């Protein structure tokens, strides 16, 4: 992956988006 | 019973510079629509005396997760060497993964590091002062203690 993609809450905290198998 | 199976933890880049970032590649599956986001930790020991020593490399969250499989790359950075007793610097200590959803643990994966010079040298004769530059980490990824806690899903 690491084509992962990942934003930051409403609240500045890091989250990842996982990829559908 | 749980909506959130983890599946599978593929340790990556093992073993390496104790320097270098734990990769997990995780794979779980949610077995229904997650109305909030996952949560995963990953804990190094610094040393087993006290949880005092415990160094969460990172929190990060999830999401969304619509129910079916899913797979994700968990990077975090090493543990700060200051803040790790000497006596505990070389050698077998653990690391580990947990996933909490609504404030709530429901499982955790612990992994056993061991830490060890590369160098025959300083392996026969270690500095008293660990010296992590030099110190090589094995994450022993054949044997991971997984537990799992029960927890109210909604």
């Amino acid at each position: 992956l690491k084509k992962q993609v990942e934003t930051r809450t409403a609240d500045g905290r890091r989250r990842i988006t996982p990829l559908c198998i | 019973m749980a909506k959130v199976q983890v599946n599978n933890v593929v340790v990556l880049d093992n073993p390496s510079p104790f320097y270098n970032p734990f990769q997990f590649e995780i794979t779980f599956e949610c077995i229904e629509d997650l109305s909030e986001d996952l949560e995963w930790k990953i804990i190094y020991v610094g040393s087993a005396e006290s949880e005092e020593y415990d160094q969460v490399l990172d929190s990060v969250l999830v999401g969304p997760v619509p129910a079916g499989r899913h797979m994700f790359v968990f990077q975090a950075d090493a543990p700060n060497p200051g803040l790790i007793p000497d006596a505990d610097a070389v050698g077998v200590t653990v690391v580990l993964i947990t996933c909490t959803y609504r404030g709530q643990e429901f499982i955790r994966v612990g992994y056993y590091v061991n830490n060890e010079y590369t160098e025959t040298e300083l392996r026969e004769n270690p500095p008293v002062k660990p010296d992590f530059s030099k110190l090589q980490r094995n994450i022993l990824a054949s044997n991971p203690r997984v537990t799992r806690f029960h927890i109210n899903w909604e």
